[PDB]
RNA sequence: CCUUUAACGAGGAUCCAUUGGAGGGCAAGUCUGGUCGCAGCAGCCGCGGUAAUUCCAGCUCCAAUAGCGUAUAUUAAAGUU
RNA sequence: GACGACCCAUUCGAACGUCUGCCCUAUCAACUUUCGAUGGUAGUCGCCGUGCCUACCAUGGUGACCACGGGUGACGGGGAAUCAGGGUUCGAUUCCGGAGAGGGAGCCUGAGAAACGGCUACCACAUCCAAGGAAGGCAGCAGGCGCGCAAAUUACCCACUC
RNA sequence: UACCUGGUUGAUCCUGCCAGUAGCAUAUGCUUGUCUCAAAGAUUAAGCCAUGCAUGUCUAAGUACGCACGGCCGGUACAGUGAAACUGCGAAUGGCUCAUUAAAUCAGUUAUGGUUCCUUUGGUCGCCUACUUGGAUAACUGUGGUAAUUC
């Protein structure tokens, strides 16, 4: 039906110089490939260059005034910005790591309950955190300001309340069968 | 390849016809073909012949005219009813219908009419 | 969670005339037959190349 | 293709205002020929299951119309799909319940419930004035009613008053400067303003100006517009909304002033 | 996956005006092999088979559209429905077995017809290339989902459909299973149907009478009947027409008929004449070589199926090589030496019984050097005499003992000898006119080599009929006693067969009495013919014998059936009961033309 | 020579040995160097080279994950 | 099929990630063995004539990654229309 | 209530006509005409307007602002790929319009067709035949042969959408 | 992202092309766990085709003497259910292909005061017969012809 691209490929094909910031920027969030760096930069470059055409833009033309209001609500609601700026001219301030921030892998390590970032993807997909009520295994659930608090565990897991792994139980068992009747 | 009238010479001969001919049956609306048939002129060529007895002499041919069977049906029409019993303008057409013998179904036997029309 | 889609008719008719053939007899009251696919267009077109009787094709092939 | 006319219509074909989807196939309903104009018209099935919500599927609605529950201005009418436009009456008497089918601001059929008083009647464009035979004149309107002796004094681009039940108009209206108007095809559609003024061409299309009650001036095509009544004074009842023709912003507003998508 | 070559015959194929581009601009006739060789000649051009890669090249740019592509069969690992296993005979396709119809199976011999109504039957089912690991009612249904055998194998799990099978042999039963006379086709089943089939069967004769001591006709005969009157859903035909009378053959088409209209799927074979007309509806062709592969062809119409079966190669559609003239002998050819000097026997009016049988023989010349031919109908008394005359009982009165050894060909073969056929030719032997003979019989084409080896036991039919035909010419004896060699034999096969047979026994100075029901089977190895005439279990004379022409003439007489010759290929096919020229050839009582 | 045409075309066959998997009398499958008109490297009077024998790669012939089909 | 749920289901040896490249252009070996203008590589510039950072192999390293390489049409690069 | 019928209006259209918009080529520069080319007058025909056709009469019409002729792996448009700005390239193909059912021509029925899941003939093919005759058109869904670098199941079903 | 890099010389600066670079869509090689969406014999031959199927249709309401089923007994329009057959209507819609076609097709814009229009919707409905007229065809019954046909 309608399908598009959400990510473009670099002009140049090597460079030691963009190398470097493409591969230090996925070790610090654990990302899994280049992929899921241009994917983010696709966007963003998206926004800057729609803010770049309403600046150049008759002030007080009703096309920019209602444009302009709705996109720095959605900027605030998933809190790249902030409302103590809410003008178009930061937008172009804004840049690539302050998304990074917002993702569900970033936000887990930051301000929740994990090791290294390496681990905290893991619990993302082996289904033992919930956003709000909701079970979630996407590590980019790109998060809504209102949404981080009510960032908890899961109600059926091993960690909390909830029946515990096979790991566990497996060795309840060697009490059992492995040493109890084996 | 069957016989029609108004083919003079016995030849073999392909007609164009249509509905209201001799040996046509259309299989659609206004439909046309082009099939062979057969003179009038009557040779040793042909297979069969349809003979109708017209006239009926002296004698009885033992395996046709000694043999007798009625005709089925009478009229289904109210005024083929008049025509036939020959009645009256007024006299209330209701019980000079042929009643018509279902013979056994093994329960019991029926007398069909048909329905009176006009 | 889980969703559905639920009826509740007042009497048992109303639901037996109008009903999709298919959700009456979802819990049986019903059934089909019919009887496959097929056997019915081959034998239409063997009924097509006859007239006036059509008694041995619809019992007898 | 064509070597005579068509009997259907695609999904994608179809127009806007009737609000359809893209996946449900290829098929769309149709209007099948009637009084009204395909591109004017709200089918009978679109008002039953992509409105209100009674039925489901196309064989429900095929189930409900044989029972004749449904009319159609004031006659009962027994198939799927049928022609009703703008400024006709459908009532279902077991529900107790009847609509008008008139124009939101946004230029759509919406649901405009009223007393069973009001649906006694609709209200009736007059479009030719056509002499018969032996004196006799005629109207037609766009709802195709050839109603015979009028009154000689009613000409086009009037409107009047027809009782559904009798025929035989009762009243009128003129067409005038300052009387209140309607719009029902064009870029502008569902506005709602008096007259103001008119404005001539020999030849053909002669625009006529508009001004409603929010101070903002506006012209239209002459064929669009439709009377409804005296200045600022409907003889018919009207809908929310009121052809105030708000903009964008104002209409955000609104929706995060009263906080509404709960109850 | 398959192969190609090229074919060059046409309607003004001018290699007299077209310079010769096809010799110019192939890459073969390039490298040094000649594989179109051409001149500027009154002839066509000539193009090799085995030297063509396939390419194409040369057909388009003749400058006239003379040269066609062909593509000859070979297999290439697909589809494969079934395997033994390795160095042995594999099957491809087992196609739609449409309802409503009949559905006519017809190719050589050892070709996989037999196997494709095995698995057909769901009793050995299909093992679809490998080896066979899986079955069970899943994977072969994942394999043929998108098609159609899906719902056919589906509707047979669950038994919707009930299999039935007519057996390829009669031999191992009349021994593996036993009857009891009457009550056994009586406590069969069930009603009209049985007196339908046992009556329009045309038999009427052996309703009081044991097994035993009946022949092919009554086997043949009550097998169908139990097969028919046998209530079941399915139903398949191998071979249903084997050593039975020409009359009685069509009888038994017309009841195979009988079944086949409400929704019933029906698959027949055979190796036909021009009779399979009658039996199908639907044609359906195999090709390949005999015991090695073998490719169902997708169905045709019965009348355009027939003639490119036997025309010498139908594709279009594919294409292979061979097939052509065999439907007789068309083997012109005659005259001798001197003859000197030869003989007048004769044979006496004998006259034979047994219980249920008066059975009578007249006297006749059975000279030397010389063939005989009898017939006639089935019961018509013709085996049991030939047993009764050599040595086993009989005469009350009188008899002439045979001058020569004697050689005995048997019609009921299904012998047992354990070990191997190579033990058993030891008993014959294969040295004294030992330049070609068995191999005159068959060794290139179809191979032998081919009669040796193996079993006995797992041997088909027309190669245990050969076995048979060895066993004759293999003793050291000179007047041979030769009943149904037609039996389990097609037509290529058979005709190539009997000639070599004739030549042999006439060549060397023998006289050989054959017992066929077969009109190239008979006619094409007749001389006199002796006739005989009379009704089975009752009375059989054998008429004082006269001309071929006049036999034969004597035998349709009676019967009331005839046959015209394909006016452009030499060929018999068979009339349709009761036909119009069914009525010169009735009066002209001629049922042969063109001597 | 070719299938479709009939002409002529002199073709590069790649790595060491794989002539030896290209036998006289076979179909071959041909593709340009690259270049796109014009000769390339070396070697004058080629603008074609070889890729696939019958069905089957050079790499695999190659390599040796694969073996001739006959 | 998907989602939902019993019961089995991970100790790295296997419940196995490949496709191309490492002289320059262009991110990565003046490592080891073999070959010696032969065999081959090489879009281009150029490598091989007994001490080959470019060939044939081993080890190591680099790029992209469930994808990567190759051929061809075509756009951007081209202010070389 | 059901059906039918005459006329008017309406709806769905159909058919002609207005103005403007087109790729390559001059090693295509003059083209068109009693075998009507352009116009006038009258008539025939057609659903109607009209050289559409016929009779009579006039001699016009078109072109360096590219006619006329030739070429196009040219169906047209809504669009697609790339792209700072300006562009370049593609559009068989799901919506709309058009043309055609092997190649040509003619015609029946009907409100509507010059119809091919209608018909008749010729031409190119191909099938059956007892040789007297008869029957056929997958650029519909599947499927086969051929062609090639190159492309799927002789499956299930009217429940949805119409 | 409005970007360039290598190659003519002993060396330098130009002119200029070739090569490198990124996207897109067709073919092809090698490899391949899980999840959703889905394009697909157009390119070449609008080449040729076996078999199967793809258009039919009855309500209280056009026509029921099928020796059909049924009946509660019938026929006095006369049953209920009803194969077949006549009648009305549809089969000119859809589906498919891109061969033809350069002011043609087609798009925007306009015109019927130059015309036709099934159908729907609304109007139009009185200048030894009328208590109802005339006579044949099918199904059906029965006999046939042809190698063969929806004859
Ligand atoms: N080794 C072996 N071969 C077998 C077996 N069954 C059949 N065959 C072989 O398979 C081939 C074909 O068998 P079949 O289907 O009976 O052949 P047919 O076509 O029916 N033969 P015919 O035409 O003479 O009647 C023959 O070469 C036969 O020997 C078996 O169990 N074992
Ligand atoms: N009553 C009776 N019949 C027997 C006896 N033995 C054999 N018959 C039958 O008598 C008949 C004699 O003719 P036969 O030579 O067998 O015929 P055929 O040569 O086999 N003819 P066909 O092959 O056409 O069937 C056969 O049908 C045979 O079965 C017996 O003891 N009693
Ligand atoms: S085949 Fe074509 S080319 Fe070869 S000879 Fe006959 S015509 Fe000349
Ligand atoms: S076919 Fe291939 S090989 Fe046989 S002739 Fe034509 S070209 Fe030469
Ligand atoms: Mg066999």
């Amino acid at each position: 039906w309608v399908c598009r691209k959400t990510y473009v490929t670099p002009r140049r094909p090597f460079e030691k110089s963009r190398l470097d910031q493409e591969l230090k920027l996925i070790g610090e969030y654990g990302l899994r490939n280049k992929r899921e760096v241009w994917r983010v930069k696709f966007t963003l470059a998206k926004i800057r260059k729609a803010a770049r055409e309403l600046l150049t833009l008759d002030e007080k033309d009703p096309r920019r005034l209602f444009e302009g209001n709705a996109l720095l609500r959605r900027l605030v609601r998933i809190g790249v910005l902030d409302e103590g700026k809410m003008k178009l001219d930061y937008i172009l301030g804004l840049k690539i790591e302050d998304f990074l921030e917002r993702r569900l892998q970033t936000q887990v390590f930051k301000l929740g309950l994990a090791k290294s970032i390496h681990h905290a993807r893991v619990l993302i997909r082996q289904r033992h955190i919930r956003v709000r009520k909701q079970v979630v295994n996407i590590p980019s659930f790109i998060v809504r300001l209102d949404s981080q608090k009510h960032i908890d565990f899961s109600l059926r897991s091993p960690y909390g309340g909830g029946r515990p792994g096979r790991v566990k139980r497996k060795n309840a068992k060697k009490g059992q069968g492995g040493a109890g009747a084996g | 390849f069957p016989m029609k009238q108004g083919v003079l010479t016995h030849g073999r001969v392909r007609l164009l016809l249509s509905k209201g001919h001799s040996c046509y049956r259309p299989r659609r609306t206004g439909e046309r073909k082009r099939k062979s048939v057969r003179g009038c002129i009557v040779d040793a060529n042909l297979s069969v012949l349809n003979l109708v007895i017209v006239k009926k002499g002296e004698k009885d041919i033992p395996g046709l005219t000694d043999t007798t069977v009625p005709r089925r049906l009478g009229p289904k029409r109210a005024s083929r009813i008049r025509k036939l019993f020959n009645l009256s303008k007024e006299d209330d057409v209701r019980q000079y219908v042929v009643r018509k013998p279902l013979n056994k179904e093994g329960k019991k036997p029926r007398t069909k009419a048909p329905k009176i029309q006009r | 969670k889980t969703t559905g889609f639920g009826m509740i008719y007042d009497s048992l008719d109303y639901a037996k005339k109008n009903e999709p053939k298919h959700r009456l007899a979802r819990h049986g009251l019903y059934e089909k037959k019919k009887t496959s696919r097929k056997q019915r267009k081959e034998r239409k077109n063997r009924m097509k190349k006859v007239r006036g009787t059509a008694k041995a094709n619809v019992g007898a092939g | 293709m064509a070597r005579g006319p068509k009997k259907h219509l695609k999904r994608v074909a179809a127009p806007k205002h009737w609000m359809l989807d893209k996946l449900t196939s290829v098929f769309a309903p149709r209007p099948s020929t009637g009084p009204h104009k395909l591109r004017e018209c709200l089918p009978l099935i679109i008002f039953l299951r992509n409105k209100l919500k009674y039925a489901l599927t196309g064989d429900e609605v095929k189930k409900i119309c044989m029972q004749r529950f449904i009319k159609i201005d004031g006659k009962v009418r027994a198939d799927i799909t049928y022609p009703a436009g703008f400024m006709d009456v459908i009532s279902i008497d077991k529900t107790g319940e009847n609509f008008r089918l008139i124009y939101d601001t946004k230029g759509r059929f919406a649901v405009h419930r009223i007393t069973p008083e009001e649906a006694k009647y609709k209200l009736c464009k007059v479009r030719k004035i056509f002499v018969g035979t032996k004196g006799i004149p005629h109207l037609v309107t766009h709802d195709a009613r050839t109603i015979r002796y009028p009154d000689p004094l009613i000409k086009m681009n009037d409107t009047i008053q027809i009782d559904l039940e009798t025929g035989k108009i009762t009243d009128f209206i003129k067409f005038d400067t300052g009387n209140l108007c309607m719009v029902t095809g064009g870029a502008n559609l569902g506005r709602i303003g008096v007259i103001t003024n008119r404005e001539r061409h020999p030849g053909s299309f002669d625009v006529v100006h508009v001004k409603d009650a929010n101070g903002n001036s506006f012209a239209t095509r002459l064929s669009n517009i439709f009377v409804i009544g005296k200045g600022n004074k409907p003889w018919i009842s009207l809908p929310r909304g009121k052809g105030i023709r708000l903009t964008i912003a104002e209409e955000r507003d609104k929706r995060l002033a009263a906080k509404q998508s709960s109850g | 996956k398959l192969t190609r070559i090229a074919i060059v015959n046409h309607d003004k194929c001018k290699p007299k005006k077209c310079r010769q581009e096809c010799k110019k601009s192939c890459p073969v006739v390039r490298m040094g092999k000649l594989c179109i060789e051409v001149t500027p000649q009154s002839k066509i051009a000539w193009i090799s088979e085995t030297l063509c890669i396939g390419c194409g090249i040369c057909i388009k740019k003749c400058p006239f559209g003379a040269l066609s592509i062909v593509n000859l069969p070979s297999n290439l690992e697909k589809e494969t429905t079934h395997r033994y296993c390795a160095n042995a005979f594999k099957l491809h396709r087992l196609p739609i077995p449409r309802p409503g119809e009949v559905l006519g199976l017809v190719g050589t011999n050892g070709i996989g017809k037999s196997t494709a109504l095995k698995i057909l039957a769901g009793k050995q089912k299909p093992n679809l290339g490998k080896y066979d690991d899986p079955p069970d009612w899943q994977e072969i249904l994942t394999y043929f989902r998108g098609s159609e055998l899906q719902n056919y194998f589906t509707k047979i799990l669950e038994d919707d459909l009930k299999a039935i099978i007519k057996p390829q042999y009669v031999d191992q039963i009349p021994k593996a299973a036993k009857g009891t006379v009457g009550s056994i086709l009586d406590r069969k089943d069930e009603t009209k149907t049985q007196a339908i089939v046992c009556q329009q069967l045309d038999l009427t004769h052996l309703k009081e009478r044991n097994v035993e001591d009946l022949s092919g006709g009554e086997l043949q005969r009550f097998a169908c009947a139990v097969v028919c009157i046998q209530k079941a859903d399915i139903f398949m035909f191998d071979e249903p027409s084997s050593y039975l009378d020409v009359k009685q053959r069509l009888k038994a088409a017309i009841t195979i008929r009988s079944l086949i209209n409400p929704d019933r799927y029906i698959i027949v074979v055979e190796h036909d004449l021009s009779v399979l007309d009658y039996l199908s509806d639907f044609i359906c062709c195999l090709y390949g070589v005999p015991s090695a592969y073998g490719v169902v062809t997708m169905p045709f119409s019965v009348r355009e199926g027939i003639n490119i079966f036997l025309d010498g190669y139908v594709p279009t559609e594919n294409l292979r090589f061979r097939d052509a003239s065999l439907v007789f002998k068309v083997a012109e050819t005659a005259n001798e030496e001197e003859v000197k000097k030869m003989c007048m026997y004769k044979y006496p009016g004998m006259k034979k019984k047994m219980g249920e049988f008066e059975l009578a023989i007249v006297a006749g010349e059975f000279t030397d050097s010389e063939i005989m031919v009898m017939l006639g109908e089935n019961g018509t008394g013709k085996t049991t005499f030939i047993r009764m005359l050599a040595g086993r009982l009989k005469p009350d009165e009188g008899g002439e003992v045979p001058v020569l050894n004697v050689s005995y060909k048997p019609q009921k073969i299904s012998p047992k000898s354990t070990g191997s056929v190579r033990q058993l030719l030891h008993e014959k032997i294969r040295d004294a006119y030992t330049h070609p003979q068995f191999v005159t019989d068959v060794m290139k084409p179809l191979q032998i080599e081919n009669i040796i080896d193996q079993e006995v036991q797992t041997l088909s039919g027309g190669e245990l009929q050969r076995v048979a035909l060895a066993l004759c010419l293999g003793k050291p004896a000179d007047v041979y006693l030769i009943d149904e060699p037609s039996a389990y034999l097609d037509s290529e096969q058979r005709l190539m067969a009997a000639r070599v047979v004739k030549r042999f026994i006439l060549h060397a100075k023998k006289t050989a009495f054959v017992v066929e029901h077969d009109f190239i089977m008979a006619t094409y190895l007749a001389d006199r013919v002796i006739v005989f005439d009379g009704i089975p279990s009752k009375n059989t004379v054998a008429n004082s014998p006269q001309t071929l022409l006049a036999g034969m003439n004597k035998f349709l007489s009676q019967l009331e059936i005839t046959f015209r010759r394909d006016p452009n290929n030499y060929r018999p096919r068979i009339n349709k009961l009761n036909s119009i020229k069914d009525v010169e050839q009735k009066k002209s009582g001629n049922y042969f033309f063109l001597d | 020579q070719l299938i479709k045409n009939g002409k002529k075309i002199t073709a590069f066959v790649p790595n060491d040995g794989c002539l030896n998997f290209i036998e006289e009398n076979d179909e071959v499958l041909v593709a340009g160097f690259g270049r796109k008109g014009h000769a390339v490297g070396d070697i004058p009077g080629v603008r074609f080279k070889v890729v696939k024998v019958a069905n089957v790669s050079l790499l695999a012939l190659y390599k040796g994950k694969k073996e001739r089909p006959r």
